[PDB]
RNA sequence: UCCCCCGUGCCCAUAGCGGCGUGGAACCACCCGUUCCCAUUCCGAACACGGAAGUGAAACGCGCCAGCGCCGAUGGUACUGGGCGGGCGACCGCCUGGGAGAGUAGGUCGGUGCGGGGG
RNA sequence: AGAGCGCAAGGGUAGAAGGGGGCCUGACUGCGAGGCCUGCAAGCCGAGCAGGGGCGAAAGCCGGGCCUAGUGAACCGGUGGU
RNA sequence: UAGCUGGUUCUCCCCGAAAUGACUUUAGGGUCAGCCUCAGGCGCUGACUGGGGCCUGUAGAGCACUGAUAGGGCUAGGGGGCCCACCAGCCUACCAAACCCUGUCAAACUCCGAAGGGUCCCAGGUGGAGCCUGGGAGUGAGGGCGCGAGCGAUAACGUCCGCGUCCGAGCGCGGGAACAACCGAGACCGCCAGCUAAGGCCCCCAAGUCUGGGCUAAGUGGUAAAGGAUGUGGCGCCGCGAAGACAGCCAGGAGGUUGGCUUAGAAGCAGCCAUCCUUUAAAGAGUGCGUAAUAGCUCACUGGUCGAGUGGCGCCGCGCCGAAAAUGA
């Protein structure tokens, strides 16, 4: 959704961040100059559209341009939210990282088994004028011992892939015990 | 397949690149440096006569001449694919000295 | 009570630590996240403490995972011997790690048992720690 | 006062080193038989009027001026400004 | 004078790879015969000698998916010659000068010196 | 270039040092500008000079081995030559 | 005879260092360097930096090197079962190479790589600088503190190197109450001259009971923690609520159901497995209590009565406890 924006210049970060703003850096394909936006709303906002979705940040220099994310870059130390960077909105090819929500209740659990997720948002491409939301899969008929992934997932119309795609999206797994106490042994 | 720098050999401190193929000898004087070159001379595109053997040798002997036109001494023959095999233009009588 | 396997040497200095962690400082795992915080070595007896508290209390739930490894020599010297001769040998195999230094996952359960078992694990290590969910350490590789 | 049978150990030494590595830098004025540089491996490939010694020895060959050029696959080479 | 292929040096993997196109008259790979050369821990597969038969495929330069590869800033931290300050410890923070790798967009299947074969 | 390079490690090298062979025998005599190091002693490299060899056709390569321990000032005696 | 000891005396001035490296039947003895100083003889050269050129592999970082790797996954092979002797069909709640991807550990690992440091040429740089000589020396456990590696237990005012320096040689001066190196300052001598550094203005002791807005309620400040709290101010998140909240009151607070099951019996209630709906305004396969197990107090639910706020979470400061020794504070 729309956030603000304001065109950053020659300032140094701790200055714009340590006050209660943050620094950014917006680029695409012919672009990569500096810009910066609040914090407050940001880490408010974030929680919501984030990576998940696309941003609309209204620069005051008129265009409220929609762009995306990506590269944040933490503090590391009494860390947060620390420099985030900006891919600027295009049609083309594109690529990013869509969530997604496994839904429903299988074998596997119930009996007490538990899932091993090892993907939300995955490596996929696009063109930005589609709007392919979140995912929403599979998890009808799960079973411990087995797992599922690759290209064994939904697609809404257009939707190319950008894995292997073999990459294991998740595994129903055996729980613990204080039987494997007796390991312990 | 005859890197080895056998041209280390020939990186020594003076230089002669040629070759030999099909039907063609190709004969040329090269000093370095910059890797500038000189002296020119074949076997067919010359319009030679019409025998390797023969033609080979006074080849060699041609440029060599030519090369006395134009000012050397001693250098190092130049080539990759050989086992050695006189061809008694050998660039020897060729001016070089050779061998 | 794991380790590597006597590799290469066997015995290493000692430490200063300042302040930095190296990183890994994520979820990427399963969920609900304990998050170690000073700059200290982690103790194997803490290890499976906290194994303890977890399965202990819990049992029968979900499942829980690691990214960390406890392995240092602690160079122990006999006693009363004198000071001296020697450095010492292989006991205390602690790990490295400092604030901000996250480590453990658990998954497939409520958030209530995360909590408790949270709270009692922190009460167990040689300093303190904190505790969150899954959100905002998306895209770390 | 309790003291017992300790072990005993062997691990106080390592080797003695001269000052090994580059003697001269470039822009330095050479005459002929300073040694430049001691080195052990191949690491730098003696060039263009540098000479070597069994040691790697990189010494001055004429009289002038250090100088140093690297390609890729080739390494690391040396020279020195001749002068007549 | 704008200009087609090869002996061949430099640029350091954008030059390397699967593949995709490639030419052959001339160049080249060859082809061809072991008479000449000399050669093989055995084999003319390595190298010379000789051609009418004869190939463009396997080989090079040259034109490409750019998947791999390598090139990779912009911004920020990580620390820190230097200076000034708080600790049960362990640690820290402000200035000065710095600026990685990583994340990122992004880029290339070649850039080029001489000499000789020419529309 | 993770094989290997004589024994350990590091370096490093197949543009050899590794692996196959022909001829040989510079594992040279008397000097050596020059310097690294360096209190001293010591260790070390070294292109070029006259002698005069071996191979490569030559351009040229060799004043022991890819390198860093295998080495021990002095006093005293054996040895042949001069 | 003593590599060891006690003494070594009058005066002014100009100097000014060592506590580190080679070695020693040598370790508290001594030769060389090392800096001091003196006297003759030379001139930008000395520290330092701008510029520019060249060498490093450290902080940090990194899995592609050498090694460790948590996990899932999948995939080789077998162990192996059934299997056949014409040979092979086949299997794998197993052991599990690789790789994968989720992730990471490294003084003796490095794809990368700092601040830099070292030093080289031009230029700056007259200073108890720099060069040579020789004449005479002393000095060869240094130590405080910082910052950085180590045997040390992130113990010692143990500690061996490293850089750095003060004391040593400045236990000369001003602070630190009193304390060589925690800070300020090279003292040639006089001064009843003002400036001024450390820290200071309630005082002894020199200086504002200064001017101003908050914060603390213990004497915090006089110096302690892991952890614990309706101690207080300020920011901020969410809902119930004038259709009327919260809180105190009347009232149900149900039935299949005593759920299943086990169990001597297990009734929401010891416990394990566990999700239905119904008379509804409203009752939860029931929150704690209760019985031997029922029965029973219960609260969540809900309506009213009623009147204006209320309860919970995340955040920044100060105080609180955690806090017990041997002369008298």
């Amino acid at each position: 959704y729309r956030l603000k924006a304001y065109y950053r210049e020659g300032e140094k970060p701790s200055a714009l961040r340590r006050a209660g703003k943050l620094p950014g850096v917006m680029y695409n394909r012919h672009l990569n100059r500096k810009v910066y936006v609040d914090l407050v709303e940001f880490d408010k906002v974030f929680r919501q559209a984030s990576i998940h979705h696309v941003i609309v940040l209204e620069l005051p220099d008129g265009q409220s341009l929609p762009t995306l994310v990506r590269q944040v870059n933490l503090d590391k130390r009494r860390r947060r939210p620390e420099h985030v960077d900006f891919f600027v909105l295009s049609d083309e090819p594109v690529e990013m990282y869509v969530p997604l929500r496994f839904v429903g209740t299988p074998a596997g659990v119930r009996a007490g088994g538990v899932l091993q997720e090892i993907h939300r948002d995955i490596l996929v491409k696009v063109s930005p004028r589609n709007i392919p939301e979140f995912i929403e899969v599979d998890v009808s008929g799960l079973e411990i011992g087995d797992s599922l992934h690759a290209s064994d997932l939904k697609l809404p119309p257009g939707v190319e892939l950008a894995v292997s795609p073999e990459e294991t999206i998740a595994a129903v797994v055996p729980p613990e015990d204080v039987e494997k106490l007796a390991e312990e042994a | 397949k005859f890197r080895v720098r056998n041209r280390i050999k020939r990186t020594g401190r003076l230089r002669l690149s040629v070759f030999r193929s099909l039907k063609h000898i190709y004969a040329q004087i090269i000093d370095d440096e910059k890797g500038v070159t000189l002296v020119s001379a074949s076997s067919l595109a010359l319009k030679l006569k019409g025998n390797k053997t023969e033609v080979a040798r006074q080849v060699g002997r041609a440029l060599a001449e030519k090369a006395l036109a134009l000012g050397i001494k001693q250098v190092a023959f130049d080539r990759g694919p050989y086992k050695y095999h006189g061809r008694v233009k050998a660039l020897a009588e060729g001016a070089r000295e050779g061998g | 009570m794991l380790m590597p396997r006597r590799m290469k040497y066997r015995k290493q200095q000692r430490g200063r630590l300042k302040g930095a962690t190296k990183g890994g400082d994520y979820v990427a795992f399963g969920d609900y996240g304990l998050v170690a915080l000073e700059p200290a070595w982690i103790t194997a007896q803490q290890i499976e403490a906290a194994r303890v508290a977890m399965v202990r209390h819990f049992r029968r739930g979900g499942k829980i995972f690691i990214r960390i490894f406890p392995d240092k020599p602690y160079t122990k010297k006999p006693l009363e011997v004198r000071m001296g001769k020697g450095k010492g040998n292989v006991e205390g195999y602690v790990a490295v790690v400092k604030p901000g230094r996250v480590m453990f996952e658990v998954a497939g359960v409520t958030e209530e048992q995360a909590m408790e078992a949270l709270r009692i694990a922190g009460h167990k290590l040689p300093i303190k720690t904190k505790i969150v969910r899954r959100d905002a350490y998306d895209e770390a590789q | 006062a309790h003291k017992k049978g300790l072990g005993s150990t062997r691990n106080g030494r390592d080797s003695q080193a001269k000052r090994l590595g580059v003697k001269r830098y470039e822009g330095q004025v050479v005459r002929a038989g300073n040694i430049l540089v001691r080195q052990r491996g191949t690491r730098f490939k003696p060039g263009k009027n540098v000479g070597m010694g069994r040691d790697f020895t990189l010494f001055a060959l004429v009289d002038g001026v250090v100088e140093f050029q690297d390609r890729g696959r080739l390494g690391r080479y040396v020279h020195v400004r001749p002068l007549a």
